[PDB]
RNA sequence: GUAGUCAUAUGCUUGUCUCAAAGAUUAAGCCAUGCAUGUCUAAGUAUAAGCAAUUUAUACAGUGAAACUGCGAAUGGCUCAUUAAAUCAGUUAUCGUUUAUUUGAUAGUUCCUUUACUACAUGGUAUAACUGUGGUAAUUCUAGAGCUAAUACAUGCUUAAAAUCUCGACCCUUUGGAAGAGAGUAUUUAUUAGAUGAUGAUUCAUAAUAACUUUUCGAAUCGCAUGGCCUUGUGCUGGCGAUGGUUCAUUCAAAUUUCUGCCCUAUCAACUUUCGAUGGUAGGAUAGUGGCCUACCAUGGUUUCAACGGGUAACGGGAAUAAGGGUUCGAUUCCGGAGAGGGAGCCUGAGAAACGGCUACCA
């Protein structure tokens, strides 16, 4: 059983082969999301908590939380689903997916790090990823920078965040988003407008 | 004004004075475009886009141009 | 049928546009408007096949769309290929300040009257229904599908009012009785005008009307055909085809061929 | 597609009729929807249930299937409150409507009468409770109060049939709505003609 | 206690009024609906009078009357407020340059008001669906006599 | 007899000119191979040079990548296979039914919490798209990581007091001053209008009217046009459209719907009634008319003018001239119902009996 486990937190993706199988013992007859005490992995893992994030089959079969089985079973899928693209409401379809309950027929479980515990990974806690974008909406603006609501926005239009980077051209430019919500004098006009 | 004559003729009554040039079979390549991106996610989609045969109508304007300024007389 | 109709065939599209039966296949279907499809002339004819200034059909696309606005109805600016113009209508002509009356001939084909900024000014309305509606309001409407507040309340259903576009105001009215000038917008007599004999309702559902004219011909048509170009013998507009009475192939003739 | 068309009928002479057409999905046909009362939630917990319907031109529809509490009117006075509803009796349809307390737009059933009861008081000085202290006025007679006696003076003969209803508590009236149409419940208070009437369906049923 | 109940179960009218007419104890209270198709038509005295609750009359009811209408032979008088007219047209042909007898049979409805009688001229109006067949109701009753056959009976009426 | 055959019959095979026909016709033999309804800015979403392609708006230029959108993708087009049925023709308004489309119109009564209404220097979210981490014989696959939008979810006091509606004294003459006169709608019934619109017509409206309705309503638009107003920041100024909503009719429709008409047949005589054969009725469905049904009963009634009924593979049929004649048309069916393995159920929606949406089932 092969594990894509990743990490919240940091935004740390790894993959783990576990062969042997006296430990994966433990995921069997478990359900989606379930706590793990990832401690029958001595290894690396010595004191971890996962959540079982998702399943994979010997056949891409993906899991459906719910669909308590360990199986597959074939359901009609309406928007609102997993394992289902839309295309023109109600395109309900008879896909087949793979069961809630973990088995042996499972070849990729997904795992989500809660807790790590003194052990360290080195795909893990390596991990620094500098989340590109930044606050767009006014408010949201605002909300990490401080600024109280009375707060004019000529103050968020100079408080926004700009990005500089080299191009694969040996450019160099600067970027910046437009703020959809910003209070101009524009909005205010069309409402005295309206009610005019 | 040929300022207004080259606004409203017509894109094959350009290439007939030699002013806009040719005329490149877009129909096989285009429905074959059509084939591969209807099969695909944005990621590479954009990528095929950038490949697609020529002759933009941005293009169009920008030679369309070209002749505005170069040319004056009579 | 698999739901609502949405082109037009060559073929199929009305007399009254005088088209070309060899053309092509299909003809621009009218956009649903103020006039029905068949009373009416989509825009892309109008420019194209009438007045000629459009040509190939890019030719509309063009001035319609053009960030210029050459098209006035009634006032107002369109820039659709098949906006519907109707029976008494004003078109302007922007860059030309070209002013028409939408008209039907007096052999029902649609035709351009030319006019002086003077009648451009005021357009011949006939009242569809009236009754009173919201808050004690008194409202009334217009074949025009125009939809009136607060008119003049010696307004029976039936009538024809002059209507001042520039002030989008009314003015001298006049319903259709006994001795009143009038233009018939559809039937077997469409462009005839003449003045109304007598109108016998017949209740049962369809009421009729009588009318005389220039050499005093009988005419027979169902009111709901009758517009009152007028009231007592005096007209309101200029007509097409001089007059509104068309002659007999035989006056036809004798008067451009003298036989 | 339970249809409605006239197809699979017997013309007039009742010789089978012909098809060319599969179901056409304007004959739409919904499933029946057949309204309880919650004047028992022994079981139903949620009182009122009502699910909305998507209906042709785009409308919405609601569906009274399970209910408890309608609007009714008195005829006579013009007043109309909404009130819990008690017991349906007597569906004329079927016996088996009433038999499943079911609610058909002409379904005659019983009503609260404290909101009647409560107004009937207001306005006119007179409680309808038990019959000895009929009246409840006030200590002075010379302002306002005056006018519940003009009211009561009114030869208030409500027939012997109204004032007993109040009284018991329980009050008769029939339904004017339908609940699988608009999901509401309303109805009018019975009275003169009818009352007399489907009382001895009542009367007559029993004995 | 009879119009009224007589096996069915109730019968009103759509002018609700009834019970909260004991509110006008002085002018008249006993209203009825009361209506007039027009279309050059009496209203029948009968109807007014009457203690009849049939949504289905023309002058009892929400029930309009409209484009055709006709008049036609009685056939029969059973069915409930029901009645079968005959219409008797020549039909054309074109070759033989002559005509043949016809028949058109019509499902009418009769507001209880007018009295029947069979084999009788009748007129009906054109009222909307009432029923599978119906689709005309009587507005006008004329009475005539035939001795016997009523289909023996054909007249160009 | 006659030859010819102006009989073919096919049977032999040759400049320049075109109004120019060719697997419906068999089986309504299907998807080889070829192939395939998506989309745009005044306009809703793009990086303060990691869509980024410039280029230097510059607090949001274009510029577009991508997505979000938001749209059509119920259109046809081939298919009688059916179908003797209104199919269809006329021939019905629909007081009996639904309605995008399109306009036209258009909307003060939402608090009144017992205005820290907070304060609208117009809210909240939520997400993509997006960077990435992936998986797998392999998906329109998909996993788990992160992102961010927003004309999308989800909202949301409309103040600056006493809101704003609705009398009007009164003068004070107009600026009217007006006192102090009084106070919104989808969804329900229930009454009253309605004497004082309308119909033949109404229980019609459009009125109200209360109630009482997990019920609405109601531009957190964007676009240029920001220069006039006063203030001097201000207050506006919104202009104008884009972007909405509202209901009505506005065509859009359909959808009924009377009223004439398929081949023969009396060797069709009789027919039709368990729930419909009828009436009539309760309801319920139906979106909404209808026995359409739930009942409930009426016995109905159809019919030699042949009805019951039978039999005709039946899919199925617009122009105009014209003494006379001349001629001719629309164009291989104007018209116009029923198929898209079998079955089922479901799908979109203004709007499908959705063919070419599903499913799932069968094959």
């Amino acid at each position: 059983m092969k594990f894509n486990i990743s990490y919240p937190l940091t935004g740390a993706q790894k993959c783990i082969e576990i062969d042997d199988d006296k430990k994966c013992n433990i995921f069997m007859d478990k359900k989606m999301g379930q706590e793990v005490e990832g401690d029958t992995l001595g290894d690396e893992f010595k004191g971890y908590v996962f959540k079982i994030a998702g399943g994979n089959d010997k056949d891409g079969f993906p899991m459906k939380q719910g669909v308590m089985v360990r199986g597959r079973v074939r359901l009609l899928l309406s928007e609102g689903h997993s394992c289902f693209t839309s295309r023109r409401s109600g395109f309900r379809k008879r896909k087949s997916v793979r069961g809630c309950i973990v088995g042996p027929d499972m070849r990729v479980l997904a795992l989500q790090i809660v807790k790590k515990g003194v052990a360290e990974i080195d795909g893990l806690t390596t991990v620094t990823l500098p989340r590109k974008l930044g606050p767009k909406r006014a408010n949201n603006i605002k909300k990490l920078f401080g600024l109280k609501k009375e707060d004019d926005p000529i103050l968020i239009k100079k408080s926004v965040i700009r990005r500089t980077f080299k191009t694969a051209k040996g450019k160099d430019r600067t970027k910046c988003p437009k703020i959809q919500r910003l209070i101009t004098p524009e909005r205010i006009l069309r409402k005295k407008v309206y009610k005019a | 004004n040929q300022q207004y004559l080259l606004k409203y003729e017509p894109n094959y009554r350009l290439r007939k004075v030699k002013i806009l040039g040719e005329k490149p079979n877009t129909r096989r390549s285009f429905k074959e475009l059509k084939r591969k991106i209807k099969r695909t996610s944005g990621k590479a989609i954009t990528k095929l886009l950038s490949e697609k045969k020529g002759d933009t109508w941005a293009s169009v304007q920008s030679k369309k141009s070209d002749h505005l300024k170069n040319f004056v007389a009579k | 049928a698999r739901g609502p109709k949405k082109h037009l065939k060559r073929i199929n599209a009305p007399k009254s546009w005088m088209l070309n039966k060899l053309g092509g296949i299909w003809a621009t279907r009218p956009s649903q408007g103020p006039h029905k499809l068949r009373e009416s002339l989509p825009l892309s004819v109008l420019l194209k096949e009438r007045l000629n200034y459009a040509l190939n059909g890019r030719d509309v696309t063009l001035i319609l769309n053009d960030k210029e606005q050459n098209v006035f109805v009634d006032g107002k600016v369109r820039r659709d290929k098949g906006y519907p113009t109707g029976l008494m209508d004003v078109v302007r002509i922007e860059k030309t300040d070209q002013s028409f009356r939408i008209l039907y001939d007096t052999k029902g084909r649609f035709v351009l009257k030319s006019l002086s900024k003077e009648e451009a000014k005021y357009k011949l309305l006939k009242v569809t229904a009236k009754a009173i509606g919201p808050n004690q309001i008194p409202y009334i409407v217009t074949h025009d599908s125009r939809t009136i507040r607060f008119p003049n309340p010696e307004i029976k259903i039936g009538d024809t009012l002059k209507y001042d576009l520039v002030n989008n105001k009314i003015e001298n009215f006049a319903h259709l009785e006994s001795g009143n000038v009038c233009y018939i917008q559809q039937g077997n007599n469409i462009g005839r005008v003449g003045i109304i004999q007598h109108i016998e309702k017949h209740q049962g559902s369809f009421d009729i009307c009588h009318v005389k004219d220039a050499k005093g011909n009988a005419f027979a048509t169902r009111l709901g055909n009758i517009f009152v170009l007028g009231q007592g013998k005096k007209s309101w507009i200029e007509l097409p085809s001089g007059d509104g009475v068309r002659e007999t192939i035989l006056e036809e003739r004798k008067r451009k061929f003298s036989y | 597609g339970i249809s409605r068309d006239s197809k699979h009928k017997r013309r007039a002479t009742g010789g089978r009729m012909p098809v060319h057409r599969k179901k056409r999905a304007f004959e739409k046909g919904r499933p029946i929807s057949m309204t309880k009362l919650t004047t028992q939630s022994t079981t139903i917990t949620e009182k009122r249930r009502i699910r909305p319907v998507r209906v042709r031109g785009g409308h919405l529809k609601f569906r009274a299937l399970r209910l408890c509490e309608g609007n009714f009117s008195w005829g006579s006075e013009n007043i109309t409150r909404k009130t819990k509803i008690l017991d349906v009796k007597y569906n004329a349809t079927n016996n088996e409507l009433v038999r499943t307390k079911t609610l058909v737009k002409n379904s005659i059933v019983e009503i609260d009468s404290t909101p009647f009861r409560e107004w009937y008081k207001l306005h006119y000085g007179i409680d309808l409770g038990l019959k000895k202290d009929r009246t409840v006025l006030g200590n002075k007679e010379k302002s306002r109060h005056v006018q519940k006696r003009v009211k009561r003076t009114k030869a208030q003969a409500l027939e012997k049939n109204i004032e007993e209803q109040f009284v018991s508590q329980r009050i008769l009236a029939c339904i004017t709505s339908r609940p699988g149409q608009s999901g509401r419940a309303d109805g009018y208070i019975l009275e003169g003609k009818e009352l007399e009437f489907y009382i001895r369906k009542l009367q007559s049923k029993k004995k | 206690m009879d119009t009224q109940i007589q096996r069915a179960y109730q019968k009103q009218d759509g002018v609700f009024l009834n019970s909260k007419k004991l509110l006008a104890k002085k002018t008249s209270a006993g209203v009825r609906y009361y209506k007039n198709i027009g279309l050059g038509f009496k209203t029948p005295k009968e109807a007014i009078e009457g203690t009849y609750v049939d949504k289905k009359c023309p002058f009892t009811s929400n029930l309009s009357i409209r484009g055709k209408i006709i008049k036609g032979l009685v056939i029969s008088t059973k069915m409930n407020r029901t009645v079968i007219i005959r219409r008797d047209y020549l039909h054309y042909v074109r070759k033989y340059n002559r005509y043949e007898k016809r028949h058109r049979n019509i499902p009418v409805h009769i507001s209880p008001c007018f009295s029947v009688k069979e084999g009788d001229i009748l007129v009906a109006g054109q009222c909307r669906p009432i029923s599978k067949t119906v689709r005309f109701n009587a507005l006008q009753v004329v009475p005539n006599e035939i001795i016997g056959s009523v289909r023996k009976q054909f007249l160009l009426f």
